[PDB]
């Protein structure tokens, strides 16, 4: 009727005009935008109210008070490295973040679908290859070890990288973050504070061969661990403290005490010398009544 | 039905608007959805116009949920995340302090952060944390705001399983930002300058994990059961024929050393505490039971059978 009809108008209004609001709406809305369906008005709104509480909704793993978005910005501005998805199958770069080009001068472009085993030093694909092998991230899908991998434009065509990550699943991957770490020491510790030192452990035979070597040694002294294995530990001390160093050793052959050594100097991978001190015990098997190695703890020496 | 799809429409109206910031509380159904659509253009606006470009990097992918990728990336930077009252009281601290800096949570929260800086440093910290006073527009975020972004380097004091040990520090840098609650917090990513590339697992995400091996007169493994991978990584190939002192920490060496002796006396016993090197390069907490198995007929030494328990650092620090 007449009378009814600008009352209609306003009511034909309001829901156009509301429409138009949830077109737009939608449009800003990452997930409903994709979709190449077209969305019903009230799961248009559901969507954005979820969204919406990813950006400012509504501790476990982060505190009550943050967002989503929030935790994910307080992330990413600390962030370093790359992140990257290697199949465990085929080696192949499932993804990358682009911050590798930052570290290893090549692009996500570049990268991904490659042969992650192109990008290694071919000393390191074996050790690698270990690493892809499979067995709310449990302990035992843990992964973490040291490679070098190409550098895009060189001696220094290869940089060590250390990476961290899980294995993950249809398919089996690698998820990790890998990070160029400088290895000198700046800040050396200051005299008012008693700061804790750089310390790496390592084992050796009886006449002084590295058995083992843990992964800090590779960020102190820049050898990787099949470099250093099999080797003797007196191809790295400075000739100055070699007589010192074989009388401790030869003392804690004979002892189950620790024995601490004076400091020395030990040779890096590019030839300079660092300062260590160590100290050393002969582990004895308690099974077996024999000498199983000489542990040491060695601690950089400012 | 018109009904029903009306009320539903409300209550999705509703909540959408509760979640739009200001003091005002605007109950219009069309008000609220064009605040709604300022607020999310604003913010791809500003996400888009960011000064720290890394912010807008491709670094997730899609099929790792934010937990996940949080985790990781901590983990990988040596972080942990705290939040702290413009007081200097810890309201908040994540999982990882334990194994970065030897802290429970517990012994973070309500605490004062001064309590764990060095005395010389507190006069700057102040500053930093009561300085910073920001007033924030209901359009934009207050952790969007350059002003309210922030970094700084001191040294906070790590836990001990011994008191004997002398108070020893690590620098870290607070990568965080100003934000208001329903007073003032300043929270933040935590990072160690000094790369931690062997750390300790501090909480038992299962409940309870268990796994069991064997071991050889001279404590090689013999047998690994199919438990173990979850937890330790390595497949029972890789173990195999090694001897178990391998993958203990060596302050421990001594004492597991001490249990055998005892255990190749007695024939059952129970470890100390001690921690195993995973083959993703954690020490995990385990207290394992034996028994030694001898043969049935010669009566001889057989093999050892070692039940291993993982527990929470938690536990160990009590004792």
């Amino acid at each position: 009727k007449n009378a009814r009809e600008a009352h209609s108008q306003i009511e034909k209004r309001r829901r156009d005009k509301m429409n138009s609001f949830i077109d737009e709406l939608a449009s800003l809305v990452p997930t409903c935008n994709a979709m190449s369906r077209k969305l019903d008005k009230l799961t248009v709104l559901r969507m954005a109210v979820q969204h919406m509480k990813t950006l400012r909704g509504a501790a476990n793993y982060k505190p009550t008070f943050l967002s989503d978005d929030e935790l994910k910005h307080l992330i990413l501005r600390a962030a370093d490295g790359f992140l990257f998805v290697v199949g465990c199958d085929r080696g192949k770069i499932l993804f990358v973040s682009e911050s590798v080009f930052k570290i290893l001068n090549y692009s996500q472009n570049d990268l991904i679908g490659q042969s992650l085993f192109d990008y290694l030093h071919p000393k390191d694909i074996a050790k690698v290859k270990e690493q892809l092998s499979s067995s709310r991230l449990c302990s035992g899908a843990r992964r973490s070890f040291f490679c070098r991998m190409k550098c895009n434009r060189p001696r220094k065509s290869f940089c060590t990288i250390h990476s961290t990550g899980y294995l993950k699943s249809n398919l089996s991957c690698l998820v990790a973050i890998g990070r160029l770490h400088s290895h000198m020491v700046p800040q050396p510790a200051n005299g008012e504070i008693r700061v804790k030192s750089m310390e790496y452990v390592s084992r050796h035979a009886i006449d002084g061969k590295f058995v083992f070597v843990d992964q800090r040694a590779t960020a102190i002294l820049a050898y990787l661990p099949q470099e250093l294995l099999g080797t003797s530990c007196y191809e790295y001390f400075h000739q100055d403290d070699i007589g010192h160093l074989a009388e401790c050793h030869r003392q804690v052959l004979q002892t189950r005490e620790k024995i601490t050594t004076n400091c020395y100097k030990f040779k890096i991978k590019d030839g300079s010398f660092i300062t260590l001190r160590s100290r050393w015990f002969s582990f004895m098997n308690p099974w077996t009544k024999e000498v199983e190695y000489i542990v040491s703890t060695n601690t950089v020496v400012l | 039905s018109e009904k029903k799809r009306r009320d539903q429409f409300n209550v999705l109206i509703k909540e959408l608007g509760s979640m739009l910031p200001g003091n005002a509380r605007k109950m219009d159904k069309s008000t609220v959805l064009q605040k709604s659509i300022d607020f999310l253009r604003k913010h791809k606006e500003t996400t888009a116009q960011s000064d720290a470009s890394e912010i807008r990097q491709d670094w997730k992918p899609t099929f790792l949920s934010n937990e996940e990728f949080t985790q990781l990336m901590l983990e990988a930077l040596d972080g942990f995340f705290l939040a702290i009252m413009t007081d200097g009281s810890i309201i908040y601290v994540s999982e990882s302090v334990t194994s970065l800096l030897e802290h429970l949570p517990s012994d973070l929260v309500d605490q004062s952060i001064f309590n764990f800086i060095p005395e010389g440093e507190h006069s700057e910290v102040y500053k930093i944390l009561s300085t910073h006073l920001l007033e924030s527009d209901s359009l934009t975020p207050e952790y969007l705001k350059s002003k309210n972004q922030l970094e700084f380097c001191c040294h906070m004091l790590r836990g001990t399983i011994d008191p004997k040990e002398p108070s020893t520090y690590e620098y870290v840098r607070f990568i965080g930002n100003f934000k208001s609650l329903t007073r003032v917090c300043f929270v933040a990513t935590v990072r160690l300058a000094t790369p931690q590339f062997i750390k300790e697992m501090c909480t038992v995400e299962e409940p309870n994990e268990e796994f069991t091996s064997r071991h050889s007169l001279e404590w090689k493994f013999l047998f690994l059961d199919h438990r173990a991978p979850p937890i330790i990584g390595y497949l029972p190939f890789e173990v195999l024929g090694t001897s178990g002192y391998d993958y203990y920490h060596v302050d421990d060496l001594e004492n597991l050393a001490k249990c055998h002796e005892h255990l190749m006396q007695y024939g059952k016993g129970k470890s100390c505490y001690y921690r195993f090197l995973t083959k993703g390069q954690q020490w995990i907490w385990l207290q394992t039971h034996y028994y030694i198995t001898y043969h049935q007929w010669n009566s001889r030494p057989e093999f050892i059978v070692c039940t291993h328990t993982v527990v929470s650092y938690a536990e160990v620090r009590a004792e």
